[PDB]
RNA sequence: AUCGAGAGGA
């Protein structure tokens, strides 16, 4: 059920924009190392015969003649004149050309899109080579990470591979209906950055992000503002990017809940509300959930209108074009984005001792007799509950005072409403306060005699003792909460170390258990055996990767 | 701090006092400057990961025959630096080299843990190193039946002799200091006398796609009394694409790209990045005592003095820093503004940049890279050896052919698991169901069991297969196989 | 099972459409006529896409029911999906 | 192991020609300029002289990958006009405006140490 | 569930069971697969565990037992009961390095002798 | 181990200005006061001399193994 | 639809580098004479070792590569040197390369300090930087009792394109518009920024106001040398080998239109 | 090579039977020396049986005259002393 | 032809051929380093 | 080449 296999390579993976996502980039070294074998036909007669006289030492050559009697001429070393010529029903194994289809495979394999096919790019340094979209399918990045990649050997393997395990046709999973693949990290914050309203783009800067554009006319489309300077929005340029005439209206992450509800809903002040009208970005701002992998975003109705290989157009023009732009914008990040203000340090402060002075009122409530248990909870219960509510709704307090002190430049911020990396407890933790360090869902533990650290006094619930991190990780933490801090890290490796044999043998529990379930020509889903499971797939006889969410209008 | 009184008395009954609160880190964790600005996962990461920087692992290197042995050329101190690390000894003997950093979104080749690497500042000297490797080999005097010598074989004499050169050698069989030798190349010449004439050759090669100098070898006589020799062969490990870096707070990647000095980003005065890293990894890695170094690089560079990154002292803060930076004519927050290499235009967002400590890790992707086609193959069973170092191919395994099964590829799977694995082919009795002797050369087919001649048939399955029906029978179970 | 009656879906499926492609392709690989008018093609995964987009596919697909029987279905007489 | 030779970026291959000329279907009076063992350095400049030209309704300029060495450069003229001659006014207006450059730089350079 | 309201009760709890405990943290998964995994888990008229001591006591085939688990045990059963692999299944035919019947090997392909003109 | 001949940002050289670094060092100069008397105004530079170990002078403790 | 009609203005000239102004040129021409300061100008550097004898603590490689990092006096031989692919002759000939021969054997008790004074070369005007007739020699290995390293050396003309070490630049600064007038970068916060060297603004103000109609004019330049050129040789080297690629492009355009 | 090419559509099992093993092995009268070689040259009747199957590279099996790989594994017996309790059997 | 070790710990320059033993005449030490190559081996700058 | 162990990477 497993075992090594011939034709295959494994490499460091690293980041190439400039390929299309269903594109490899291959060193020439794994490609003059492989082969495939090529039936020799009138056709490509002449090819074949480049390619034997060229050799086994340059790359574009072979090393091997496969004589239809069975015999094989290897071509590595002496070939000789009189064996070399080859005829219709011999057959060459060329070395690995571009175009070549290849399975690229990312262990562990989990899902489907775990091993996607591929088309070789031959590139000149020593690594894969693969585009930032299809990184999510594979769960990947680059930092040390290698991927196998293996070449079928056959025209009818090949054939299959393409028609089925390309990744254009793997952008939707049948696991949750939605895409696997959609715009990652720099691509998402350039993209909300070029789509804001007050973005305007010369005609030089037009003409040059045009030039990355697979998909277009040729026609400069005319420039939302001509005097006193003609000038092109973002919204303009990726309406241009936009495939077809897909139809969506979605929803920007800074989207207020009060603004569908009164005046300006169809004119948003804030340029939420991203609404794509003829496959034109009409107004909005996009992000994560417009351009991500989530349901109803618009990949997902750019592939459920137009093909996989539109769609494929489509995410290789956003890489490249934003890219290219964000080649003239830029993004950063330091220091300067890990302050806030005066006012701001004042607030996080008044939160803190507020909250330290209400859990000192816990205390002596609780070594005063004066604490009655809540139902269903114990004393000890009742008061650590509290008090870690007390803490949490203190943490959160700072957090949103964080928030509200973050400006319009911050690039926390920018990478948070984008979607493209951090949360806003990332930059609550970096800001203003840490938080609580928890050891087993409870505070940290008394490892000593009634003491988490010999710093501190017997019974002492106190937040300080029990775990509660003050400082942010801008000002650094006491030594104290770094021991805590270091507890709670190595809780989380724990939990990463020790979970993953248990979900492995899961998953292969399941699969042999479902592995011959099929579905079968009587539109029934059988098994080895022949014993039907389900009269029709899924009750209704649909594939997975085909439905959408919808919203049924007589049930309410 | 805490003996003083205060307006509340929180224990005023102290027995002791800690020397100092850093002392509660250890030797790979002292490094990480600021660690108390960091994430535990990100510190841990780095105290794993310092054991893998190269540097200068000892001062006699140039006698110790090591087996690996990575040097770096031109190791730094780090302008920030913990004061556990005078005790360390890491300023003596640094691990890595102070780069000028700029943390900004660049052509997009930083994307996803990758960094873009200045290439004239790799052409200068910039994280290079030498890699050393080390072969043994002893002439076995243990019996008279079989003994070997170190000498050049020739073809006409030596049996075992492959299509490497053999010229390279002296007339002891060894090779001298200072040969460029390539893969699969003759440093050792032994020969053994056979029980293609009376010696077999056993010679030693050099490693496969190595390309490398002979740096010195050795001979002299092992414990029991025989020749002993040992070869180190040198070679140069420019940094490259898909080799790893890491700073000093769990910050790895690989080289996306190598620009060159007119390609990258500069200053108003003429600053090129030697590294470029993404913005994307530090907010998820909350990584400030990254940000805080390089600010206190910056400082310590215009103000010619080593940094403190001691992780608990209030004597210096970001602010400060900030401040000190500010006073030499620089943003106090570290941004530049700087230049695209390409356009020459400004770069709209003002760009994050300064010195930070880098190491170049063991992981040098000339030594991951890998492919097969037609191998050797093991013994037990024919299929494709393992480990590069074997030639050896890819396991696909059980989850492998999951996915498969699950994409419906069956000609696929049928060419990994068996067409390009282990192709074989058996003559099975038809009535018996039993594997029968057959011979190709004069075509008679032979059935010890049922005394057939006629009933045999051909079935192609792996080798595997049939090792495992064959083990089966030798545990007395009958796996008939049944055609009809 | 008569041909004048079939119980199948009239539209070929993926699997079905790579390995009917897969096949031709192979068979033209094996220098077998051609029923499109290449004008500069000479791959044969192409050719046999332009053969299929013709319906000029000389195979017929065996659709085995699970009861035991099969109906064979021409290529031509198949809806292609893509 | 893969390291392209230093000098592949500048030196040309034998059999390849420094530059092609290709028409765009798409849009009338447009060609596609190819040339290899280019770079920014020469496609900036020669975009902005295009841009400069009135009778030039697009010019742009792009590598299509970093680990090549060729340049794209798209040009779209007037009916009137052709791409192939705005090109080369382009390029000798280049060319006229580095001479005069370097002229005055050699006059800059032997007033300021003349005194 | 099962032993008190009956095998129907038992799938309808397992279901909205697993779909608790799948978008308890806002995951989703479609129906259709949630669905196949419990008629799998009760189609037999009892609920047969995902481990060896379910999937192994149905009659799925030998050689899928022995790929599944305790592989000599099902064998030596195999042996001495003289039980037959009809091969009807995928692992079966992996095992034996054939065409799986599964995906592209569902069907068989025949050559249109009247189309050739 | 020795002194680089160039700066890595920039390409200015600074190996020779390792022994008057140590001669200034020597001579009471403070470190930034030494880098501006070599003339070493970038920050880069300044890094290039100020963070350099030089393990050639403990290599050469070492006896050369021919003689 | 014609060129432009740039101006120079240098308002500083030493023998380390040159300060000056282009006015009334395009960004364009402004980054690529900036690139071709960095990558297109040709200069001498070593590149090609043979060592005879080496007992020092660094390696060969160790010793070449900062062999070919020492700069040489290219300031006229660049000229009359041709590439060696272009060259005629076997590998190497007076035409196409520069000689170089090191023999130094330390005898002393005292560290050898092995130099660039002791790259002895046939050229006499290609000769390093710090030997020409202050700053001291480049430091290439030491040496202590029985250490002695014995080479040769060749020196070819390239530019930075190939290596760094044929780069002549120790910092090309670049600028336009001190005054953010053009707002091509766009500050969060103004008052936080330092004035730039040529800004000409009060300390009251942080930027100039939003120019709508203005485009990068008046290009400020610093070309540090390396020594292997003046930087007026430098910058008008640059010049005339963008003139020349430009020139070759254009050769090669009338061809291909002649070829339609 | 005459053998048509079929494939298995179904794998019966079974125990084999002393009176098949017998018959079906290629050794006759069983292995009864324990050792394996004698002076190099393989034993008749030993472990390393020439007739079981091929021992190095460049040799041919006796009973098939098939090299490394054209030969598969030729089966042998071992006439047992008394009968034998078989341990995967023992439930049974 | 004498192919001259190197001691290791008085660097004599002794002269070894096959079939003898290893040894130092001058200070009796096991270990010696063969001599340099004579070959012209050539590295470019880079 | 086989076995076993250890150290590691994702
Ligand atoms: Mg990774
Ligand atoms: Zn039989
Ligand atoms: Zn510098
Ligand atoms: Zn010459
Ligand atoms: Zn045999
Ligand atoms: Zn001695």
């Amino acid at each position: 059920m497993g075992k090594r296999v011939d034709f295959s390579a494994r490499t460091v993976i690293t980041p190439d924009p400039n390929l299309s996502i269903d594109q490899v980039g291959v060193p020439r070294s794994i490609a003059a190392n492989m082969t495939f074998a090529e039936i020799v036909t009138p056709f490509n007669i002449d090819r074949l015969q480049e390619l034997v006289r060229r050799g086994n030492s340059q790359y574009p050559g072979a090393k091997y003649i496969i004589r239809d009697n069975g015999d094989r001429i290897d071509l590595r070393f002496h070939p000789k004149p009189s064996d070399l010529h080859l005829q219709t029903g011999y057959k060459v194994e060329r070395h690995m050309c571009d175009g070549d289809i290849v399975i690229f495979n990312r262990q562990p394999t989990l899902h489907k899109m775990s091993m996607m096919g591929h088309r070789v790019r031959i590139l000149p340094w020593s690594t894969f080579r693969l585009n930032l979209s299809v990184t999510t399918p594979y769960n990947a990045d680059f930092d040390g990470d290698e991927m196998n990649l293996h070449l079928p050997q056959s025209l009818e393997t090949r054939a299959e591979i393409q028609e089925l395990a390309m990744v254009p046709r793997m952008i939707v999973t049948p696991q949750s209906n939605r895409p696997v693949m959609g715009i990652v990290q720099d691509t998402l914050t350039a993209v909300r950055k070029f789509t804001k309203r007050d973005v305007f783009l010369e005609r030089g800067e037009v003409m040059n992000l045009l030039m990355f554009l697979s998909t277009w006319d040729g026609k400069v489309p005319q420039p939302a503002i001509l005097k006193p300077r003609p000038l092109w929005t973002g919204k303009q340029i990726f309406s241009l990017i936009i495939p077809g005439h897909i139809n969506c209206i979605r929803t920007h992450s800074t989207h207020p809940d009060d603004e569908d509800s009164g005046p300006y809903k169809h004119i948003s002040p804030g340029d939420t509300k991203v609404v794509v009208e003829n496959g034109e970005l009409i107004m909005g701002i996009l992000c994560k959930k417009s351009l991500g992998t989530s349901a109803g975003s618009l990949v997902h109705i750019s592939y459920l209108e137009m093909g996989h290989d539109i769609t494929r157009l489509f995410y290789s023009n956003i890489q490249t074009v934003i890219n290219n732009w964000l080649l003239i914008e830029g993004h950063t990040i330091g220091i300067g984005d890990s302050i806030a203000d005066s006012k701001t340090y004042q607030d996080i402060q008044n939160t803190i001792k507020k909250a330290k002075q209400d859990v000192i009122e816990v205390i002596e409530k609780a070594h005063n007799n004066e604490l009655e248990p809540t139902p269903g909870n114990t004393l000890r219960q009742t008061f650590e509950n509290q008090v870690n509510r007390i803490l949490n709704d203190a943490r959160d307090k700072t957090g949103s005072s964080a928030q509200k002190s973050l400006s319009e430049y911050n690039n926390f911020k920018s990478m948070v409403v984008s979607g493209a990396k951090g949360s806003k407890i990332n930059i609550s933790q970096v800001i203003a306060v840490v938080g609580q360090q928890n050891v087993e869902g409870k505070r940290i533990p008394f490892g000593f005699k009634h003491r988490t650290l010999p710093h501190f006094i017997k019974d002492d619930y106190g937040p300080e003792s029990r775990g509660f991190v003050e400082n942010s990780y801008l000002a650094g933490l006491t030594p104290t909460e770094f021991f805590f801090h270091a507890m709670g890290g190595r809780e989380g490796l724990i939990d990463t170390a020790v979970k993953t044999a248990e979900t492995g043998y899961i998953q292969r529990r399941l699969i042999k258990s479902m592995e011959s379930v099929m579905v079968k020509y009587d539109a029934t889903v059988r098994n080895s055996i022949n014993q039907v499971v389900q009269l029709r797939y899924g009750e209704d006889g649909l594939a997975g990767e085909s439905v959408e969410f919808q919203n049924l209008a007589t049930l309410k | 701090d805490d003996l003083q009184e205060k307006e509340v008395a929180y224990c005023s009954t102290y027995t002791h006092c800690e020397i100092h609160p850093s002392m509660i880190l250890g030797v790979c964790a002292s490094i990480i400057p600021f660690p108390d600005h960091n994430q535990s996962p990100r510190n841990t990461y780095q105290s794993a990961m310092g054991k893998q920087a190269m540097g200068v692992y000892i001062t006699n290197f140039h006698v110790r025959m090591d087996t690996l042995a990575h040097v770096l050329y031109y190791p730094q101190k780090p302008l920030v630096t913990t004061r556990s690390m005078e005790y360390l000894r890491f300023r003596e003997l640094p691990a890595g080299i102070n780069s000028i950093v700029a943390i900004a979104s660049y052509t997009g080749y930083n994307q996803e843990d990758s960094v873009i690497m200045n290439r004239s500042a790799v052409d200068r000297g910039f994280f290079r190193s030498v890699f050393y490797r080390s072969y043994k080999e002893q002439e076995s005097k243990k019996g008279f039946d079989q003994e070997e010598v170190f000498e050049k074989p020739t073809r006409e004499t030596c049996q075992g002799m492959r299509h490497a050169i053999y010229d390279k050698l002296d007339d002891d069989g060894l090779i001298a200091p200072g040969v460029r030798v390539s893969g699969d190349d003759v440093i050792i010449g032994k020969t053994v006398t056979l029980p293609r004439y009376t010696k077999r050759d056993c010679s030693t090669f050099l490693r496969t796609s190595e390309t490398g100098i002979v740096d010195q070898v050795m001979v002299t006589l092992n414990q029991e009394g025989y020749k002993f020799c040992k070869i180190r062969v040198r070679s140069v490990r420019i940094p490259q694409i898909g080799d790893k870096f890491a700073s000093r707070h769990g910050q790895k990647g690989t080289c996306g790209i190598q620009y060159r000095q007119e390609d990258m980003p500069f200053t108003c005065e003429g600053i090129t990045p030697d590294i470029i890293i993404n913005p994307h990894a530090i907010p998820s890695r909350m990584t400030i005592g990254h940000l805080i170094e390089c600010l206190q690089g910056k400082v310590s560079a215009n103000k010619g003095e080593i940094g403190d990154a001691t992780p608990f002292n209030d004597a210096v803060n970001v602010q400060k820093i900030s401040n000190l930076l500010s006073d030499y004519g620089y943003h106090l927050r570290g941004n530049e503004v700087l230049y695209n290499g390409f356009t020459g235009r400004k770069i709209t967002s003002q760009i994050f940049i300064g010195p930070t400590y880098y190491q170049r890790l063991k992981h040098m992707v000339d030594d991951k890279i890998h492919s097969r086609a037609r191998g050797p193959i093991q013994i037990l069973n024919r299929q494709p050896m393992e480990g590069r170092s074997r030639d050896g191919g890819l396991r696909f395994g059980e989850m492998e052919r999951d996915c498969q099964i699950a994409h419906g590829a069956a000609q696929f799977l049928r060419e990994r698991l068996f067409e390009a694995s282990d192709p074989y082919q058996v003559h099975v009795c038809n009535l018996c169901g039993i594997m029968a002797i057959a011979n190709t050369r004069t075509h008679t087919y032979e059935c010890r069991g049922c005394r057939n001649k006629t009933q045999i048939s051909l079935v192609r399955m792996p080798y595997a297969c049939k090792l495992l029906f064959q083990e089966l029978m030798s545990m007395s179970i009958a796996p008939r196989m049944m055609s009809v | 099972q008569a041909n004048q009656k079939r119980i199948t879906t009239p539209y070929m499926t993926k699997y079905e459409r790579a390995r009917v492609l897969g096949t031709r392709a192979l068979q033209i690989a094996m220098c077998a006529p051609v029923m499109v008018e290449l004008e500069g093609e000479t791959d044969p995964l192409l050719i046999a896409m332009k053969e299929l987009k013709a319906r000029k596919i000389p195979i017929i697909i065996r659709r085995y029911l699970p009861d035991g029987s099969y109906e064979d279905w021409g290529v031509d007489e198949l809806i292609i999906s893509d | 192991m893969n390291a392209p030779p230093a000098f592949e970026s500048f030196l040309l291959f034998e059999g390849e020609k420094k530059i092609t000329i290709n028409k765009d279907t798409k849009v009338p009076n447009a060609c596609l300029f190819t040339i290899n063992k280019e770079d920014h350095t020469l496609g900036n400049i020669i975009k902005s002289q295009l841009l400069k030209d009135p009778q030039v309704l697009f010019a742009g300029y792009k590598v299509p990958h970093p680990l090549e060495h060729k340049i794209i450069i798209r040009v779209q003229t007037t009916p009137d006009y052709s791409p192939q001659e705005a090109f080369t006014n382009a390029i000798t207006d280049l060319i006229s405006e580095l001479s005069l450059l370097e002229e005055r730089f050699r006059v800059a350079i032997k007033d300021k140490q003349e005194g | 569930i099962f032993t008190v309201l009956g095998i129907e009760a038992v799938r309808k709890a397992l279901e909205r069971e697993l779909y608790h405990v799948i978008s308890f943290d806002g995951s989703y998964v479609n129906y259709r697969h949630l669905a196949l995994l419990c008629d799998t888990m009760t189609c037999r008229g009892h609920l047969m565990a995902i481990t060896r001591h379910g999937v192994n006591r149905q009659d799925t085939g030998p050689l899928m037992k022995c790929s599944f688990e305790e592989t000599v045990d099902v064998l030596m059963e195999a042996a001495a009961h003289g039980e037959s692999d009809p091969m009807k299944g995928v692992s079966e035919n992996i095992m034996l390095g054939q065409l799986a019947p599964a995906g592209t090997g569902c069907f068989d392909l025949l050559l249109d002798a009247e189309k050739c003109k | 181990m020795i002194i680089p001949v160039r700066c890595f940002t920039c390409g200015k050289i600074v190996g020779n200005k390792w022994e008057a670094y140590l001669g200034l060092l020597q001579a009471e100069y403070t470190e930034g006061d030494a880098l501006d008397a070599l003339g070493l105004k970038r920050y880069c530079c300044r890094r290039m001399l100020l963070a350099h170990v030089d393990l050639i002078e403990k290599l050469l403790n070492y006896a050369p193994l021919e003689k | 639809p014609y060129a432009n009609q740039p101006t120079v203005r240098i308002t500083e000239l030493t023998d380390e580098n040159v300060k000056f102004i282009i006015e009334n040129t395009d960004l364009a021409v402004a980054n690529s004479i900036r690139r071709v300061f960095i990558a297109e100008v040709p200069i001498i550097a070593i590149d090609w070792v043979q060592i005879d004898a080496n007992s020092s603590v660094l390696h060969d490689e160790f010793i070449a590569h900062r062999l070919g990092l020492i700069p040489l006096t290219s300031d006229d031989i660049v000229d009359k040197l041709q590439y060696s692919r272009d060259c005629t002759c076997e590998e190497f000939c007076p035409e196409c390369s520069v000689e170089f021969t090191l023999d130094v054997r330390c005898n002393e008790d005292q560290t050898r300090h092995v130099t660039s004074r002791d790259l002895i070369s046939n050229s006499p005007r290609v000769i390093p930087v710090t030997s020409r007739n202050e700053q001291d020699d480049i430091l290439i290995v030491k040496l202590r009792k029985g250490q002695e390293l014995r080479l040769r050396a060749y020196a070819k003309k390239g530019f930075g394109k190939e290596h760094a070490k044929w780069n002549p630049t120790a910092g090309v600064a670049f600028e336009y518009d001190p005054d953010n007038a053009l707002r091509h970068t766009v500050y969060p916060k103004p008052e936080e920024w330092p004035k730039s060297e040529y800004s000409e603004l009060d300390e009251d103000e942080s930027q100039a106001p939003y120019d709508p109609n203005g485009k990068p004019e008046r290009f400020y330049y610093n070309v540090e040398s390396c020594g292997s050129l003046r930087p007026e040789t430098i910058v008008l080297s640059a010049l005339s080998g963008l003139k020349k690629k430009l020139s070759d492009l254009q050769t090669q355009l009338s061809h291909e239109i002649q070829s339609d | 090579s005459a053998c048509p090419l079929r494939t298995i559509k179904r794998v019966q099992f079974g125990v084999l039977s002393p009176d098949e093993l017998k018959r079906m092995s290629v050794t006759e009268g069983g292995i009864k020396y324990p050792e394996t070689t004698e002076g190099g040259r393989p034993k008749l009747g030993g472990l390393m049986d020439p007739r079981q199957g091929v021992i190095e590279r460049t040799g041919r099996c006796q009973t098939c005259a098939g090299n490394m790989t054209e030969c598969p594994g030729h089966f042998g017996h071992i006439e047992l002393a008394k009968p034998v309790f078989h341990v995967g059997f023992l439930v049974k | 032809q004498p192919m001259i070790y190197i001691c290791g710990e008085c660097h004599t320059e002794n002269e070894i051929k096959s079939r003898d033993p290893i040894r130092c005449r001058e200070c009796g030490y096991r270990i010696m380093y063969k001599k340099r190559t004579k070959r012209l081996v050539v590295f470019d700058a880079r």
